[PDB]
RNA sequence: CAUGAGGUGGCAAGAAAUGGGCUACAUUUUCUACCCCAGAAACGAUAGCCCUUAUGAAACUUAAGGGUCGAAGGUGGAUUUAG
């Protein structure tokens, strides 16, 4: 049986601070190099999550104790990955994940045409 | 029965290795059945009973006992335009509102029968 | 007065460690945080089940070790691998100590469906760092 | 063993809202049309009816997992304002921390 | 009750291999780790905290586990399991004329023992109608029937498939919508006169 | 043009040899049984010894705890189900049969209970996980409840001897 | 104070030596800048503060 | 708006799966309501409040069995012990408005 | 053998004083498409009333849309606050 060959990948990685999501990527480049696979990377806008609260329960409507979410993003552009390829890249990915990231896989497959396409019956 | 058991546990007292670094943890950890199988798929333990896509979608098999013209056709429409579009809900939660359904309109039918159409 | 959880400046006898004696405004600055999940992030949900499980481990493990423990706690929920990565006193024999180790993961990893591994730290005692 | 009322006969209107909905539900979608015949409206309004209380979602009243408050609870965690500001100030949950600008 | 032990401050020569010592994503262990790391808030006149009780650096995932040399033998171990990209698929021209269609995958993560997700199971088939039999009537008909899914510049059909808990089966139902759209242009009826 | 090769479809045990069976084992290891801390490092022999004894008594105490209460792991969160969350029952769940019962409570104050059982209710005497278990297990006594077991009813004669 | 001195420069030169053996360069060539990118790298603290940062200098800059 | 556009808006209502009959915008309602999942039956309603029972008979069992040692149960005891001793002991049945 | 708990209904109704938010008190305003090279009518938000609509088992009110009527309004003097 033929295998599946993908085209692209967005596997991108979220974090709270900037120094533990520089280090992932730092890793996952140089995982990417080491291999033959020549990856992309670049920096999209961050966003900040934010609500306000209120800092004491009484009559204090004067103060008021506001809190953040600041989170980051830094998607991979990778390219020319087949289907086993793509497995053990995210297994090796998945062995080193840390406790406080997010993962979203959206791998798109290659196909010519399925089987009833041209002259199918009903 | 007996005997296998010991057998068995006498297998595993020979093959015993005492565990050297973190690879060894991991490898017992996903023996155990601990973790996620790695290769992170939303497929396992969820192929809802392994119905196709023909009895989820379509759902023309369910109208027999419905007549074809008047507000009974419309509602029948109706709710499965409403079931079709639901992926949260499989081919038995439907085949249940239908048996539910035909069951209202059978214990009431003097209803229907006076509700300007008859309930083919 | 805006009375949070930071220590009293009064009298120099409290020893005070490092963890909660910074202002609670200096998180994001001169300290950290204890727990550590995906649930605080854009996107996603299931955060009350998280906290939830974060008190109740805090619970039982200040419960099984009266006075075993120094400071805190560091969680760190990767997926689905719990480890309570704590400090502990030398104090008592190693043997209670692996006992109510082994019994705490094999009842983390039958309960909530998590193999637990510790690793424990040798301190004398508390972490103090002013006499204040 | 509890020690409140309130939170138990929230959290039993909630079990039993969530064990009869489906015929609420159905009552609800028959209810709401353009034409249909009226017989069939004032029968579920009967059968809608003629069910006790204690089963309604409106009668389902938003409070804390802990301190059963019924103001001012965050839908993202389900607890009360004052505790959840006071974890996060003991610096245990990530992300959550004071807005400096 | 109470003793002495050297940890492996005593025990690590001068090549000892890292990845031998952490394979497993390790907290840092400052007991065994003779790294003398230093951070925190210092004073005026002190130094600041070191690593006996330093929770802060317990917080800090570290990556020791992440050995460049580690890193290296991991690559060069799973060259086997790597198959090989063929040379007519570098453009993507070729690429894209000899396989049209592509079929998004959803693969999220939780952190709980739950890994259910209802927004996983959605599907995006986005197939380039250019490479295929597209004449004039047909072409209107499937614009008209489509509307404002198909992009006129691009040329790229989107349509959102999550109609069922399955991958396999929103891929199927899928191509059987797009079976149906193409009957369209080999099965009229008898409206097309008053076009 | 395009050469699209074959699929293939690996397990767990490929990539623990891909991975696990490469990195090789440091010099002055400890065994990771235990801890790495200087406090609780197996350094000689009877402490690791002691060591392994409280980790087995801890988690034979621990599965004690947790089979006693039956009533508090009937509550599955997890969708696929871990197959490690499923408790041990020692106590028969139907009571009106008599072989059956009498097997649940051997394998599946123990052997004579079925055995009294059994003679109790006039239960039948087979020739697998019966026999062989009361000669293994319950050598006076053994031997004579593998020898009434082999007079009772005409069985195997295989497995009677 | 002076026998704390020497045993925290040992301290310092046997990391050092750990760090330019675990890193793969010569322990002569392994320069601080080279010392501070390899801590920057192991160890990713993600803080506001400058002063909160894992450093290993000669102690003659802590103390 | 004409016969041609008509026939194409109740072909692409089949195909995707509509109404081919036009219908009213209180009769829309109903559809997207079952084309979902009600309120009263999704993932977080019905579960918003954990449940305490069991935890709360765990906790009992561990503080019988001399585990889980909660300080504040402990202070409770001491506290109905030293009023029972100074001579305010829990009521009884039978002490009180008839007794 | 309650000052405890569960079931049905009622409680936001008016002689009167008081603080805060919004609205306007006309050619600086109002409307029409382009948000100011335009035109026109010498102005706007609210009682109350009728119909209808999203959820709600049933609107005695806080939601919105439609319709004749549509209440002091025609730039505030005894004292004050911020930039
Ligand atoms: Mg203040």
């Amino acid at each position: 049986e033929p295998d599946i060959l993908y085209k692209r990948l967005s596997v991108l990685v979220k974090g709270h601070d900037k120094a533990v999501l520089d280090s992932y990527e730092y890793f996952a480049v140089l995982a990417a190099k080491e291999l033959g696979i020549s990856i992309k990377v670049h920096e999209p806008p961050r966003k900040i999550e934010r609500f306000t609260l209120l800092q004491s329960v009484h009559i204090y409507k004067k103060h008021r104790v506001q809190y953040e979410m600041r989170t980051l993003y830094r998607c991979l552009e990778l390219e020319h990955l087949t289907g086993s390829t793509a497995d053990v890249y995210l297994e090796y990915i998945q062995r080193n994940l840390p406790e406080g990231v997010a993962m979203e896989v959206t791998k798109t497959q290659l196909e010519q045409l399925p089987e009833h396409i041209k002259e199918p019956i009903w | 029965s007996l005997w296998d058991v010991e057998f068995a546990k006498q297998l595993a007292t020979v093959n015993e290795q005492p565990l050297q670094n973190g690879f060894e943890e991991l490898i017992q950890w996903t023996k155990e059945g601990k973790l996620w199988e790695f290769p992170i798929n939303n497929e396992a333990g969820f192929d809802d009973d392994g119905s196709e896509f023909h009895e989820h979608i379509f759902l023309e098999k369910h109208l027999e006992s419905f007549p074809k013209q008047g507000p009974i056709r419309h509602f029948m429409e109706l709710v499965t335009c409403g079931l079709s579009k639901n992926p949260y809900l499989s081919v038995k939660q439907k085949v249940e509102h239908i048996e539910w359904f035909r069951n209202y309109f059978n214990e009431k039918k003097d209803i229907l029968k006076e509700s300007n159409i008859q309930f083919n | 007065k805006n009375r949070a959880a930071r220590v009293r400046v009064s009298k120099g006898d409290k020893p005070v460690t490092y963890e909660e004696a910074h202002a609670p405004h200096y998180i994001a600055h001169r300290k950290g945080w204890l727990s550590l999940h995906t649930g605080n992030l854009d996107g996603e949900d299931h955060a009350a089940e998280r906290t939830v499980e974060d008190v109740f481990l805090r619970k039982f493990m200040w419960g099984t070790f009266p006075g075993c423990l120094a400071d805190q706690l560091v969680l760190k929920r990767r997926g689905n691998q719990l480890e309570i990565c704590a400090v502990v006193l030398r104090q008592l024999s190693p043997h209670k100590y692996y006992f109510l180790v082994g019994y705490s993961e094999t009842l983390l990893s039958y309960f909530y469906k998590c193999p637990v591994r510790l690793h424990l730290q040798t301190v004398p005692s508390k972490v103090v760092y002013k006499y204040l | 063993h509890y020690v409140d009322w309130r939170m138990w006969r929230d959290v039993k209107r909630r079990k039993m809202a969530y064990e009869y909905a489906d015929e609420r539900l159905r009552i609800n979608s028959l209810r709401k049309n353009t034409i249909l015949p009226k017989i069939l409206q004032d029968v579920a309004d009967e059968e809608i009816a003629a069910l006790p209380r204690d089963s309604c979602p409106v009668r389902i009243r938003n409070r804390c997992v802990m301190t059963s408050r019924p103001r001012g609870v965050k839908r993202r965690w389900r607890l009360s304002r004052i505790v959840f500001r006071h974890l996060a100030d003991h610096g245990q949950l990530s992300g959550i921390q004071r807005a400096t600008w | 009750r109470r003793k002495a032990l050297p940890p492996r401050t005593e025990k690590m020569a001068v090549d000892q291999d890292w990845p031998s010592v952490y394979p497993v994503a390790a907290p840092f262990k400052p007991s065994a780790v003779p790294l003398p790391v230093r951070m925190g808030y210092p004073v005026k006149k002190g130094v600041p905290m070191a690593k006996e009780g330093n929770l802060e650096l317990l917080k800090i995932p570290n990556f020791l586990h992440l050995t460049p040399v580690a890193i290296k033998k991991h690559c060069e171990a799973l060259k086997d399991f790597c198959t090989e990209w063929p040379a007519a698929l570098d453009s993507d021209e070729k690429c894209e004329k000899h396989f049209p269609i592509e079929i998004d995958s959803t693969d999220y993560v939780s952190s709980g023992p739950s890994v259910r997700n209802p927004r996983a199971r959605v599907v995006v088939l986005r197939v380039k109608l250019s490479s295929l039999n597209l004449d004039d009537h047909a072409k209107k008909k499937l614009i008209k029937l489509v509307g404002e899914r198909y992009c006129k510049t691009t040329d790229v059909l989107t349509i959102k498939t999550d109609r069922c808990p399955l991958r396999r089966q929103n891929y199927d139902y899928a191509v059987y919508l797009l079976t149906v759209l193409y009957h369209e242009s080999w099965n009229t009826e008898e409206w097309e006169k008053s076009k | 043009e395009v050469v699209i090769p074959k699929k293939k479809t690996w397990d767990k045990v490929a990539v623990l040899q891909a991975l696990a069976s490469t990195v090789n084992r440091d010099t002055t290891a400890v065994p990771y049984v235990f801890q790495d801390d200087p406090y609780l490092m197996p350094a000689s022999s009877l402490e690791s010894r002691s060591f392994l004894l409280a980790k087995k008594s801890g988690e034979n105490v621990a599965k004690f705890i947790i089979n006693s209460y039956p009533k508090y792991f009937q509550k599955d969160i997890a969708e696929p189900h871990i197959p490690c969350l499923m408790p041990e029952y020692f106590e028969p769940q139907i009571k009106d049969i008599s072989e059956a019962a009498l097997k649940e409570r051997i394998e599946l104050e123990p052997s004579t209970d079925y055995h009294f059982q059994q003679t109790g209710q006039s239960e039948a005497l087979e020739e697998e996980n019966d026999e062989t278990s009361r000669r293994k297990a319950g050598t006076w006594r053994a031997k004579n409840n593998a020898e009434r077991i082999f007079s009772l009813m005409p069985e195997k004669n295989e497995h009677s001897y | 104070t002076e026998d704390f001195i020497k045993k925290q420069i040992e301290e310092f030169n046997i990391g050092k030596r750990h760090l330019a053996n675990m890193m793969g360069e010569d322990p002569e060539t392994f320069t601080q800048e080279d010392i501070d990118r390899a801590i920057a790298y192991l160890f990713p603290s993600g803080l506001f503060e400058k002063r909160a940062r894992p450093v290993m200098k000669h102690p003659e800059q802590i103390f | 708006l004409s016969e041609y556009a008509f026939r194409m808006s109740r072909l692409s209502a089949r195909l995707f799966g509509e109404v081919t009959r036009p219908t009213n915008s209180k009769s829309m309602k109903v559809v997207k309501l079952f084309s979902e999942l009600p309120l009263a039956k999704k993932k977080e309603t019905y579960d918003w409040y954990p449940n305490h029972h069991t935890y709360a008979e765990l906790m009992q069992t561990l503080r019988f069995l001399g585990l889980y040692r909660d300080e504040h149960q402990d202070f409770m005891d001491e506290q109905k012990r030293l009023k029972k001793l100074r001579g305010k002991e829990k009521p009884k049945k039978g002490e009180g408005k008839r007794a």
